[PDB]
DNA sequence: AAAGGTTGTGGGTTCGAGTCCCACCAGAGTCGCTT
DNA sequence: AAGCGACTCTGGTGGGACTCGAACCCACAACCTTT
């Protein structure tokens, strides 16, 4: 790229916040390709005129000073075991330059991030003739204003460099998808990882960061990879890495780099089978490391456990060894559409349908299916019963002929009754104490009977542990998980038909979290819970 | 050979208007859509290994304000308007309160501002060597569109709006004599008033010898307004002349260029076919330029007014093999059909044949192409048939022999809203949409473009060989087969070499020079961009030794013309002893006509030096190497690959490909390199812009 | 063989009505659920596209410029669903609710003579409506209910398929006093059509033996104030609308006999 | 004796569901001016 | 007074966007688990 565009494409690689002179300089020192000229102080004059005579670009003055950039470079790129870790090694989280504050529903359509937006003047004129002549040098614009002079490009350039050559200017994105994109732009080579946008750039869950993040996916805007964070605990965070197409290389991992030259090494030997100790020998490797490699070639399913002896290699040795519903409705012509969608929920019968495979059947769009369900509700010609599968709550429809006598009424009225049963027999080192489905009423009501049972149970995992295997006995395919069972936990709660207990107890210099749950009969002081955290303690020690 | 290419691109808005994928000379394909229209950029990408084809994007906006034909005084229509719709009579009443010609906007009508119609200009008519888009709205908003810088659309000018106020200034009388000027408050005449300034369709002429160009616009009253432009065309200060000619043909429905030469005598004439079948050439009795002449008296090619609207127009220039001479083609959708006529000129003066083309579709013809080079007719209808259509010579006139193309098998069941063309007939692009699936609809509409291979690899790389038009850029589409080839199989095939080592001994002319060129960048982007290194550094040498004998050729040209026109004594924007310096650097190449020439421009040389300065030292610039100049300062000057001045502006202009670079000409050049300076890019024959 | 064809609808196009007053403008009607005005002179885009709830048939009355529109129920808000007049768009009215309905209109048609229109339901009701002079805003129109009317229903008596619903039913017919329309708000017809909008819920578990199909307007001038409707049963019966007739219409048949009878003889 | 597959953990990903809330609608009410 | 045509004032629903609840997934330490 020529060195004129250079410049003025890292001018738009910052947002609509833009850049300060000094910040300028610094974007076109660390620039890869690197900068062409060596931007001496008469450079620096030269590249002023371009912005200064350039339309597009328009400068500011901003109501206070901006903070200067850090060493932006996320990546350790070293390591003293063999290879180099390219993990995401931290710096100091300074006060961000770039504070994400949206610019909403602009008029004028531009868009982006800028805490100034509505409070910065313009200063373009004070600059340049409307000519396009410059007023002023270098020195002395930055003399006059400081980093107060602030540098933006027409939201023109600012999407172009976002999209490049290939992409398509006539896409509108929503703000929010914008300023991911935007957020995305100004990082170059090193993109933002997504755990590190919703924690601390946007401030949100990560379901808003995903599901903004989707129209930028659907568009194919950005690149997806898996990344890798060394915490200063020594342990390493999976975490996504998002790079905007333009910046998109390929970033390996130590793991994958090692694992290759295991699986070279094992498809090289003609036997594809080494002992684990010369696998790690002919790469130098510890256990600790090796004992990943070897169980992610296993879970790649590239490779098999093997043990043989040492005179079948040539005593028992370890060993590698590598290896490698429902039917379309025709529409009839002599029906309205609410006959003609009754007339499918009643040939499905005591199974039902559910709202997304009648819009397949019925071949509707969403909105068009989701008035169906709701005006046959509304007509109490067909009721609807909630099914949980897979992650979602779906709604089954049944006719009434069938609704009563069907599976899901049957079994979501047994754990009604049974819940108002196990409701109704409800009697009359420092703990704190903490703030409809079939399957929901199971589980809600195997908890009450466990404390109902046992008026202790000593933690979330052993809640979890009969569950799941209740759920299995069941068939389930689904694997309840914990944070499931804590809310779960936390809604028995709220109403009051148990305490969860919760502290950390400390023991010959470690700690454990204690998670008890009892009957509401008792507080924290009884007796009982005192001889659980007791046996807990004593467990823990040495 | 119909394979489809790998990139389908998608659009934003539903696809809008007449016949609306067009793919100019330019290699840019433009489809007229609700909110923009959108133009494609084929580029020969030679920076990237990629396969697909490097299509880059940009979009016209659609405007902003709707456009009002101007009818008479602002009250004066409204007072008009008032009483129509205000009318007792149903009839009066509803045929204003309908027809959105009288409404192009409303308190609940949707704006028709999206685009009716786009067409290109031949190359060479805007202010770069590019080519102009014609673009119309359905408002009737008729615009000339160019692309100066890369990234935005600019409107030239408006010629509805200018058109508005000449007919106002003249009262909407063509000849002043002939007509009274009647009451606005007369539906007849006030629909008259609107009728006689809404543009149907509308093509530009080749270009005429000064360049300049016409542009025939249609309306739907049968007037046609034949506008001039100067070229480079820039604005309403290159709008020549405009004329209208009452064509009276009724419902006009299209027109198109007819443009012929026999016996070197130049003839032209606008064909204009009726929506109500007929089809007739006027001949274009008024026009300013000299060169030129026009057809003597209309004939008629479709007599019948069937009302089978004609929706398409296309002609091809062809020889014939028995009647020994060129003759036109003239190809146009009718219906489901395609009526041709061939036109030839003999010592009886014009003798025509005609004849439909049947049995081509089960629906009406929605777009038609033609292959300028072959006549090859592509016909499409929205049941998504595309037909391929050979004109096959007779010992008179032609026969046409068809099959259809099977995009069941590239694409399964599809909607085809237009066809296009590549200008050497090597893709089709297609507006593909959702087809019927087993009889159902689909459920949801969703627009593309995509593209077939109309020619194997070793069709494209032949016809480059015997390439008549030697130059790349006319012929981007051919080496984008040579370039996936390369791409895919990571050599270049041999045959193609060992032809290209022939033509090169036997005739090498720049042209397949460059040629090389290409295929080695593109060689070497395929081989992942030691062997491989060894072979990386052995295919670069090559690339330098080819790209460093271009060079020499073209300063051989520079300092061949410095030598003709009168002594530069003040050395003024040629660094003329440098260029000698490095012309004579080596004894390497033998050629004895640049060692004398730059011996006898060396004895004419002043021995004053006037040496090229650094404008950030006001220090000498050696002239050491061809890409840059440098100083002790260290400073950096890319030069001019033009002329060889080093590009210390703060704008120069840039190679489609970026591969090269060339100066603005300045008051102070001389014609001769302002005319040197228009010349493409010497690597890849790209518009340098 | 066809001369032209366009590619009116993305899904089957339901209904046509062609305009009387100028023939370059059409009107169709999908079941992509929009309504599309067409100039014959320019298709390559409609004058106007409204996108609407799922339709059924189209009238287009002479002097007024829009179009009256039957729904299928399928998509429409309960309690919303019926028969509405949409202006083609320049006078930029809303659309005038003139009937509801609770089932499915299936046929519409507007009596030019009359100024007025019908339409059948699953419900079995035939009612009629006097649309107001729609080149006048209708929001003014503060109370429609007074401007319609049943001409009967047809209820099922007790007594999914034909035999086992006609063994077991017949069908009652009962029919409005169309004679005058005094004191018709509560003349018990009336009552139990307004009964019938809004609250009343429809039948599935039968063959729907009561619902009409197919309604039309006398278009001649002799027969002026007749209509014709039949339907599920089979049954087509033909009603008088005598309170619609007038002294004009006597007078211009009694004119047009008189031209008539002197042109042919 | 003498040690590794097997598992639970804190947090992020993601997948399709039902929910939100604003604009719009249909009806009834207000009342300045007219009749 | 009785009547009219804007101008409101009042309950109800859907359109697209978006909160929601769930399982699924990383990579580690714990150690149960094995000859
Ligand atoms: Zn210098
Ligand atoms: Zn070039």
């Amino acid at each position: 790229m020529d060195a004129l565009e250079s410049l003025l494409d890292e001018v738009a690689l910052e947002g609509l916040d833009g850049l300060c002179l000094p910040a300028l300089w610094s974007r076109l020192e660390t620039r890869v390709p690197p900068f062409p000229l060596p931007l001496e102080p008469c450079t620096q004059e030269f590249l002023w005129r371009a912005l200064a005579t350039h339309p597009g670009i328009s400068f500011y003055e901003e109501p206070r000073e901006r903070p200067d950039l850090q060493l932006q470079d996320r990546y350790e790129e070293i390591d003293l075991e063999t290879g180099i870790l390219e993990s995401r090694r931290d710096p100091v989280a300074l006060e961000d330059v770039y504070p994400i504050h949206m610019i909403l529903e602009n008029k004028d359509g531009i868009q982006g991030s800028c805490r100034y937006f509505k409070e910065r003047k313009n200063i373009t004129n004070d600059i340049r003739t409307k000519s396009l002549q410059p007023r002023c040098t270098m020195v002395e614009a930055f003399d006059r204003w400081g980093k107060k002079l602030i540098i933006v490009a027409s939201q023109a350039m600012r999407y172009r460099a976002l999209i490049g050559q290939e992409g398509d200017p006539d896409l509108k994105l929503p703000d929010f998808s914008y300023c991911i994109l935007e957020r995305l732009g100004r990082s170059r080579w090193q993109g933002e990882l997504q755990r590190d946008l919703h924690t601390t750039a946007f401030k949100v869950d990560a379901g808003k960061l995903h599901y903004h993040r989707k129209i930028l996916n659907k568009n194919g805007l950005i690149t997806m990879q898996s990344h890798v964070i060394r915490l200063p605990t020594g342990a390493q965070q999976h975490s996504i890495l998002l790079l905007l197409n333009r910046f998109h290389v390929d970033r390996r991992s130590k793991y994958d780099i090692l694992m290759e030259k295991l699986s070279v090494m094992l498809s090289t030997r003609t036997n594809h089978i080494e002992t684990l100790g010369k696998l790690r020998e002919e790469l130098g490797l510890c256990e600790r490391t090796f004992k990943r490699l070897y169980q992610y070639m296993l879970n790649a399913g590239l490779a098999k456990v093997v043990s043989l002896r040492l005179q079948e290699i040539h005593v028992m040795v370890r060993c590698l060894k590598l290896l490698k519903t429902v039917p379309p409705v025709d529409i009839v012509f002599e029906r309205d559409m609410l006959t003609q969608t009754y007339d499918l929920i009643e040939r499905r019968g005591t199974k039902g349908i559910s709202q997304a495979e009648i819009r397949v059947a019925m071949n509707v769009g969403k909105l068009e299916a989701r008035m169906l369900c709701r005006l046959l509700q509304r007509f109490k010609v067909v009721k609807g019963f909630m099914e949980d599968e897979g992650r979602q709550r779906t709604t089954k429809y049944i006719s009434c002929v069938f609704a009563e006598e069907s599976d899901l009424s049957r079994q979501y009225q047994r754990e009604k009754a049974r819940s108002e049963l196990l409701t109704t027999v409800s009697l009359a080192a420092v703990i704190e104490e903490v703030r409809e489905t079939y399957r929901l009423l199971k589980r809600r009501n195997l908890i009450i009977e466990a404390v109902t049972n046992l008026r202790l149970i000593e933690s979330l995992f052993t809640i979890q542990k009969m569950i799941m295997d209740q759920e299995k006995q069941e068939g389930v395919s689904t694997k309840c998980c914990k944070k499931s069972i804590v809310r779960l936990v936390r809604n028995l709660s709220e109403e009051g038909l148990l305490r969860l207990y919760r502290t950390t107890v400390i023991q010959d210099g470690i700690k454990k979290k204690v998670d008890l749950v009892v009957h509401p009969s008792m507080d924290q002081n009884d007796p009982l819970v005192r001889s659980a955290i007791e046996q807990v303690r004593f467990r823990i020690s040495n | 050979m119909v394979t489809r290419r790998e990139p389908a691109v998608k659009l934003q808005y539903a696809v809008s208007g007449l016949e609306p994928l067009a793919w100019s000379e330019d290699h840019r394909v433009s489809v007229s859509t609700a909110r923009s229209i959108a133009v494609l950029e084929l580029i020969c990408d030679v920076h990237n290994p990629g396969q697909d084809l490097v299509i880059h994007r940009t979009s016209v906006p659609a405007p902003l304000n709707s456009c009002l034909l101007k009818v008479g005084s602002k009250t004066e229509v409204a007072e008009c308007k008032e009483k129509f719709a205000a009318s007792k009579d149903p009839t009066v009443s509803q045929t204003f309160m309908l027809d959105r010609v009288f409404n192009p906007e409303g308190k609940a009508l949707p704006p028709m501002r999206g685009f009716k119609y786009t067409s290109w200009s031949p190359m060479g008519c805007d202010a770069n060597g590019r080519c102009l888009l014609a673009a119309l709205t359905m408002d009737n908003r008729l615009t000339i569109q160019a692309n100066l810088n890369r990234l935005q659309w600019v409107q030239l000018v408006d010629l509805t709006e200018i058109y508005g106020e000449r007919l106002y200034e003249t009262s909407y009388r063509l000849s002043k004599n002939e007509a009274p000027e009647g009451n606005l408050g007369d539906f007849a005449e006030f629909q008259r008033r609107h009728s006689m300034q809404t543009p149907v369709r509308m093509e530009w002429s080749g270009i005429c010898t000064v360049g300049s160009v016409l542009l025939a616009v249609l309306f739907e009253n049968g007037n046609i307004a034949v506008w001039q432009f100067q070229l480079p065309f820039v604005g309403k200060e290159s709008i020549s002349s405009c004329n209208t000619i009452e064509s009276g043909i009724t419902s006009p429905s299209v027109l198109f260029w007819w443009e012929y030469e026999h016996n070197n005598r130049k003839m032209s004439g606008l064909i204009v076919g009726s929506a109500f079948g007929p089809i007739k050439i006027l001949p274009v009795n008024l026009k300013a330029v000299k060169g030129y002449f026009t057809l003597r008296q209309p004939v008629i090619l479709w007599k019948e007014m069937d009302q089978l609207p004609v929706h398409s127009i296309k002609c091809v220039p062809l020889y014939h093999p028995y009647q020994k001479c060129s003759c036109s083609l003239v190809v146009a959708a009718r219906g489901s059909y395609v009526f041709w006529c061939l036109l030839l000129i003999s010592k009886a003066g014009l003798n025509v044949h005609n004849s439909h083309v049947t049995g081509l579709h089960s629906l009406p013809i929605v777009s038609m192409t033609a292959d300028k080079q072959n006549g090859t007719v592509y016909t499409c209808s929205s049941d998504g048939k595309v037909r391929q259509l050979i004109p096959i010579f007779t010992d008179v006139a032609l026969k046409f022999e068809h099959q259809l193309i099977k995009l069941s098998d590239v694409f399964g069941s599809v909607r085809t809203h237009g066809i296009a063309v590549s200008p050497c007939g090597a893709y089709l692009a297609i507006i593909t949409t959702e087809g019927m699936i087993n009889g159902l609809h689909p459920v949801n509409k969703n627009y593309q473009v995509q593209f077939v291979t109309l020619k194997t690899f070793e069709e494209a790389a032949a016809q480059l060989l015997e390439s008549s038009v030697q130059n790349l850029f006319k012929q981007v589409d051919l080496i984008d087969l040579v370039r996936w080839k390369i791409l895919k199989d990571k050599h270049i095939p041999q045959f193609l070499q060992e032809a290209l080592e022939k033509k090169i001994e036997s005739s090498g002319v720049t042209y397949f020079w460059r040629f090389k060129l290409f295929l080695l960048r593109i060689l070497y982007q395929s081989m992942q961009k030691e062997p491989m290194e060894e072979k990386l550094l052995e295919i670069q040498g090559k690339i330098e030794a080819v790209e460093m004998h271009l060079t020499r050729e073209h300063m051989k040209r520079v300092l061949g013309e410095v030598y003709l026109h009168t002594w530069i004594t003040e050395n003024t924007s040629i660094p003329t002893r440098g260029l000698c310096n490095f012309l004579m650097s080596d004894e390497e190449y033998d050629d004895r006509t640049a060692r004398v020439l730059i011996g006898h421009i060396s004895k004419k040389m002043n021995k004053q030096t006037f040496p090229e300065h650094c404008s950030l030292c006001k220090e000498i610039l050696p002239f050491t190497d061809r890409k840059q100049a440098v100083c002790s300062n260290g400073h950096i000057w890319l030069r001019c690959f033009l002329t060889y001045q080093s590009c210390q502006s703060l704008i120069y202009r840039r190679c489609l490909l970026h591969d090269s670079i060339a100066r603005h000409p300045a008051p102070e050049d001389p014609d001769w390199i302002k005319r040197l300076l228009q010349s493409p890019c010497p690597f890849c024959d790209s518009p340098v812009f | 063989y066809p001369f032209q064809c366009f590619l009116a609808h993305d899904q089957a196009v339901r209904t046509l009505q062609w305009c009387k007053a100028n023939s370059h403008f059409l009107v169709s009607a999908g079941s992509d659920r929009k309504i599309k005005f067409w100039d014959l002179r320019r298709p390559y885009e409609p004058i106007n596209s409204i996108k609407r709830f799922l339709s059924t048939e189209l009238a287009w009355l002479l002097p007024y410029n829009g179009v009256t529109v039957a729904q299928d129920n399928c998509y429409a808000s309960y309690g919303l669903c019926g028969i509405h007049y949409i202006d083609a768009g320049y006078l930029g009215f809303k659309a005038y609710f003139t009937a509801p309905r609770k089932g499915t209109v299936w046929s519409l048609s507007g009596s030019d003579w009359l100024g007025t229109i019908a339409a059948g339901d699953i419900s079995g009701e035939l009612i009629a409506a006097i649309l107001p002079d729609m080149a006048l805003n209708p929001i003014n129109v503060k109370r429609p209910v007074e401007r319609r009317f049943p001409i009967y229903k047809a209820d099922l008596i007790p007594y999914r398929t034909y035999t086992e619903t006609v063994n077991h039913h017949y069908l009652l017919f009962q029919d409005t006093d169309l004679g005058s329309f005094h004191d018709l708000l509560r003349r018990e017809p009336m009552l139990r059509m307004q009964e019938g909008e809004g609250h009343s819920q429809l039948c599935l578990d039968r063959l729907q033996l009561e619902a009409i199909h197919k309604v039309r307007f006398s278009p001649n001038l002799d027969s002026y104030g007749w209509l014709v409707s039949g339907g599920q049963s089979g049954l087509v019966r033909i009603h008088f609308v005598r309170g619609l007739a007038s002294p004009l219409g006597h007078r211009m048949q009694l004119e047009s006999r008189a031209h008539f009878n002197a042109m042919f003889q």
